[PDB]
């Protein structure tokens, strides 16, 4: 009982501190900045060959190679520049929920309800792609495992617990705990010394990879958090809640800077990413289209329609050249 | 930010009246479907009642059919559940659970001591 | 049980904060600085764009 | 003096070409329309494109005036016969595909393959070629279309085998389809209203085909079997011909348009055209 | 140029990949996938004697292959990993009949599954196991349905009942009452997009495979008829 009163007092004090910190508003500060304009990105490619719904994809470091995964149980390495199946990998378990591309471009990972995301070698001397390491130890289903280095990999499973592994030994080296609900997505920092995660408890947390402990928490969403991406300078980030609204957060100020929501949109979000310049914010809704938001003004910059079914994943190349979006119709469409 | 405080409740003789309220804040109350869920001591959770957006659709469990009334008020962000003629086996922790999806009536919110948007509780016991 | 939550709240309490106006100015300055190098915002000729 | 029915023939040709190109570009403009079941529909559409654009001018050009010095212009007649039979056999293939899909739903996916469908199309097309090019082998009576082509063949083999057997097979297939549909409907799916609606749809397609095709065959068989009885006035023959040719116009009106996805796609097609 | 050799190798690799993928797609279309469900310890892992997310089964009937999955490793929370089965042939639901206390939870879970937005267009083959146990409990009479369901006091056996030889009127009435209580949820509002196929099975039943075979054939035929607009 006393602990409850202490927690309530601490929460009230934190809220008062944030309220005192707030002085102005982003729209008022940036009101004097002109609109970007109605952008009309037109499809430049269409990638075909995946039988079932597509859940996740990842760009390579060179902005020319990327990987996709679908429920049918196949891993395909495409080539956006020239549409070709560079490699095809059939998974042991037909169920998969995420895919990753090592920054070195020599390894990929993918996992799902099997509670494991394994390691595939793409620089085989024998020439045949084979699984090198499978990491076991997670309790719930694996929601997302993103690469950190050729030997370090991060993960977030269905048991409300992220994990930093070491493939050469395949042993959990640090455990991130403290999340009430399920963990959906994470986004590493460009400095690769931190990473923020979203969970199905209307909250997001910031960790320290070396020290392994939550550093801060943010709560401004009514429903679960599906996607989380990092601002390229590592001083802000935005999330897409299922409540049909996207918000922008700051680490230094530690408040919800701005929100993106209109009356005409009432569907849930599934993916989020930031354009290289940082002025454009992309959101993939549940009504079979993606929306482009003027990040610093929170006004509809434009629409990106032309998907038969739900748009699950989304991403922007490293150089901010091409945008790739996968959907439930089993098609990947690249936008200039 | 999501908070659901459940006031009311107390010791009452068998067959007496009562009233329970679930104060909520941090979200648009009118865009979610509310439920009451109870956990008898030495047992798991279980559904009790529910209510639709504007209060049109209502439902109840078997043992409370005709003995409990659920009332909602969106203009104040509060939800009541009037209780009348309670029996000895009515004693249990009562919760005010909201499932996440707005503008839908379908959800799984009786998780085994793991749900996130569930009120903390409001103890009610019946004694002689 | 709740001791861990109390400790986490205590740790989060000691967090030096910054003016939201300053944060907005920083973000705006960053976006202005990295403006001319935005391919999505700034279209480029076909020769420099590989249509992929 | 006028023979304005030629103008009606030109109108029929243009309308058929327009509708067929509409359906073909609709198939192009959607990935869900590339189903194995839609392969036969597009084959029918191509068949109607051919029959319209070539035969329809050809028919009037052969009927208007026939210089016997041509030493036999039976090639045009054989071509038009080939095209008609191609359309008929495409219809029959569609019917058989539907029957298989509704009678063996579980194994239909594993039994109807792309290679098998393409082989079916090839065999039906070569059958149409063989049927329509039979006369040149020597059955032609050369050693008017009526004069050039023998009536005995057209009444004994071609008409009978290639127009009655397909109709009877279609009747049986659609009877079985209706029986299965009614059995499913009465199970747990108002009442007789939807049953009669589906029965009306199936009966309308079958009856439209029958009305389109039988009349000309009936009159020709009567002429063959009535040596004493003379022919019917030429406006009846032209009426029969325009029916046999507007069949091409009406097939997609029944087959493609009725499809919900097709008619939803056509809305944006005409919107963009306007 | 001398760089188009890489393009030739790329084309060869792409051709091989497509050639293999065609066979893979053919097989994947050929196979039929089913999702198993039901409360724990309810004959869920033993509905089929096996005479042919984590757990999968492979049984073939009349040269038709079926793929049934048993999600039995994940946590209790369900509103997120359930969406990964929105394109299955049908969902198998198994619910015991003699546990009146968990029966209400079964009704609520089934209703939520029926109303789920992303599963709006999937039919379910409903099972009702432990009929012998229900008969034993009813004959014993220690408990009573009325103590949980007040509406049962005003329920009567349906006129279309097909009782098994010697089936007591009481047990038959209880069975069909539970069946109707299940079916009411589905028939409430579905718009005809999907339906249910109730059954009466037991732990000793060995013909469940035949029943699911018939049910899947019927539903696929109904889908083929829904296309073509009847
Ligand atoms: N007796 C006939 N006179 C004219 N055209 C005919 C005759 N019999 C068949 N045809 C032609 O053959 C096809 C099918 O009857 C049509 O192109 C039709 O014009």
């Amino acid at each position: 009982d006393q602990l409850r009163q202490e927690a309530e007092q601490l929460k009230n004090q934190i809220r008062d501190a944030r309220k005192a910190c707030a002085d102005a508003t982003l729209s008022q500060i940036t009101n004097n900045i002109d609109p970007v304009g109605r952008i009309q990105m037109r499809t430049r490619r269409t990638l075909r060959g995946h039988l079932a719904k597509i859940y996740a994809m990842h760009w390579g470091t060179d902005s020319r190679l990327l990987v996709s995964a679908s429920q049918d149980g196949k891993l395909i390495i495409w080539d956006s520049y020239t549409t070709n199946k560079v490699h095809a990998i059939p998974l042991r378990s037909s169920w998969v929920m995420t895919c990753a591309y090592a920054p070195s471009g020599n390894y990929v990972a993918c996992g799902g309800l099997d509670n494991i995301c394994s390691i595939y070698n793409l620089k085989t001397r024998e020439g045949n792609v084979r699984v090198s390491r499978e990491l076991a130890g997670h309790t719930g289903y694996l929601s997302c495992c993103r690469f950190l280095d050729d030997n370090q990999i991060v993960t977030s499973s269905g048991d409300t617990t992220c994990a930093l592994w070491d493939i050469e030994t395949g042993q959990q080296t640090t455990t991130f705990t403290g999340h009430t609900g399920d963990v959906m997505s994470l986004s590493l920092a460009p400095d690769t010394r931190l990473f923020v995660s979203g969970a199905c408890d209307a909250s997001a947390k910031l960790w320290d990879v070396r020290e392994g402990m939550c550093r801060q928490t943010f709560t401004g969403h009514e429903s679960d958090i599906n996607a989380i991406c990092f601002f390229p300078n590592g001083n802000a980030f935005a999330t897409g809640s299922d409540d049909a609204t996207c918000r922008l957060f700051d680490l230094r100020a530690d408040q919800e800077l701005m929100t993106y929501s209109h009356d005409n949109i009432i569907c849930g979000i599934t993916s989020v990413s930031f354009s290289k310049s940082g002025r454009l914010l992309l959101a993939g809704y549940d009504d079979f289209n993606c929306n482009v938001w003027d990040a610093l003004k929170a006004d509809r910059a434009g629409v990106l329609a032309g998907h038969d079914n739900r748009v699950s994943c989304l991403g922007v190349t490293d150089d901010g050249m091409a945008v790739a979006t996968g959907s439930w119709d089993s098609f990947l469409k690249i936008w200039n | 930010q999501v908070q659901l405080q459940e006031s009311g409740g107390g010791l009452v003789q068998p067959g007496g009246s009562l009233r329970l309220s679930c104060a909520a804040s941090g979200f648009t109350f009118s865009n979610y479907k509310m439920n009451w869920v109870r956990q008898a001591p030495g047992k798991g959770l279980e559904w009790v009642s529910d209510i639709s957006q504007s209060g049109a659709s209502i439902s109840y469990t078997g043992s409370v059919k005709g003995r409990f009334t659920i009332s909602r008020d969106n203009a104040k962000n509060t939800l009541y559940l009037q209780m009348n003629s309670l029996k000895p086996e009515d004693t249990a922790v009562y919760y005010c659970a909201r499932c996440p999806a707005p503008f839908t009536r379908d959800c799984f919110d009786v998780t085994s001591t793991t749900y996130a948007y569930r009120g903390q509780g409001t103890q009610v016991t019946v004694s002689s | 049980q709740a001791r861990k939550l109390v400790e986490q709240l205590k740790m989060e309490a000691n967090i030096d904060r910054i003016k939201v106006s300053k944060a907005a100015a920083d973000l705006m300055a960053y976006c202005e600085a990295h403006a001319k190098e935005d391919p999505l915002l700034t279209p480029v000729p076909a020769s420099e764009n590989p249509f992929r | 003096g006028s023979s304005v029915y030629i103008t009606v023939e030109l109108a029929i040709a243009v309308l058929a070409i327009l509708g067929n190109v509409l359906v073909c570009w609709a198939v192009w403009l959607n990935s869900n329309l590339q189903n194995v079941t839609n392969y036969f529909v597009v084959s029918l559409a191509a068949a109607d494109i051919a029959v319209g654009v070539l035969a329809i001018p050809f028919a009037i050009t052969i009927s208007t005036g026939f210089c016997a010095a041509c030493h036999g212009c039976l090639f045009i007649a054989c071509f038009v016969l080939v095209l008609t039979q191609s359309s008929i056999f495409s219809l029959l293939a569609i019917a058989i595909d539907r029957y298989i899909a509704i009678r063996i739903p579980l194994r239909y996916n594993g039994l109807v393959t792309g290679t098998r469908a393409k082989g079916i199309i090839a065999i039906c097309w070569v059958l149409s070629f063989a049927i329509g090019l039979t006369p040149m082998l020597g059955w032609n009576n050369c050693g008017l279309f009526e004069d050039v082509v023998p009536m005995n063949y057209m009444v004994y083999f071609n008409f009978f085998a290639c127009v009655l057997v397909p109709l009877l097979l279609m009747l049986g297939v659609y009877l079985r389809i209706f029986l299965a549909a009614r059995r499913q409907l009465k199970q747990m799916e108002s009442t007789l209203q939807k049953e009669c609606h589906a029965a009306k749809s199936l009966a309308i397609i079958v009856g439209l085909f029958a009305l389109c095709w039988l009349p000309l065959h009936i009159i020709n068989c009567f002429t063959f079997f009535c040596p004493d009885c003379s022919h019917a006035p030429l406006w009846l023959m032209y009426l029969a011909i325009v029916l046999s040719h507007t069949n091409s116009v009406v097939n997609p009106f029944i087959y493609a348009y009725a499809i919900r996805e097709f008619r939803q796609t056509f809305r944006k097609i005409i919107r963009s055209h306007v | 140029e001398d760089q188009r050799n890489e393009e030739k190798a790329q084309r060869e690799a792409n051709k091989k990949i497509e050639k293999q993928l065609q066979k893979d797609k053919q097989v994947y279309r050929a196979t039929h996938r089913l999702l198993l469900l039901g409360a724990d310890n309810s004959g869920k892992s033993t509905i089929v004697k096996q005479m042919r997310g984590i757990f999968e089964t492979k049984f073939q009937v009349d040269k038709v292959n079926f793929h049934m999955f048993d999600v039995g490793g994940q946590r209790d929370e369900r509103r997120k990993w359930i969406q990964c089965f929105n394109d299955v042939t049908a969902i198998i639901f198994v619910v015991d009949s003699s546990d009146y206390n968990r029966l209400q939870e079964a009704l609520n879970l089934f209703k939520s599954i029926w109303n789920n937005r992303w599963l709006r267009t999937i039919s379910v083959i409903l099972f009702l196991n432990k009929q012998d146990l229900l008969a034993e409990k009813v004959l014993a009479g220690k408990s009573k349905i009325e103590d949980y369901f007040p509406e049962f006091a005003r329920y009567t056996t349906p006129e279309d009942a097909t009782p098994e030889p010697g089936e007591d009127p009481r047990v038959t009435r209880a069975k069909y009452f539970i069946r109707d209580e299940f079916l009411r949820i589905s028939t409430a509002s579905g718009d005809g997009r999907h339906y249910c196929y109730p059954h009466f099975t037991c732990a000793v039943d060995t013909e469940n495979a035949r029943r699911i075979f018939n049910d899947c054939r019927d539903i696929i035929q109904r889908m083929h008829l829904r296309q073509y607009e009847l």
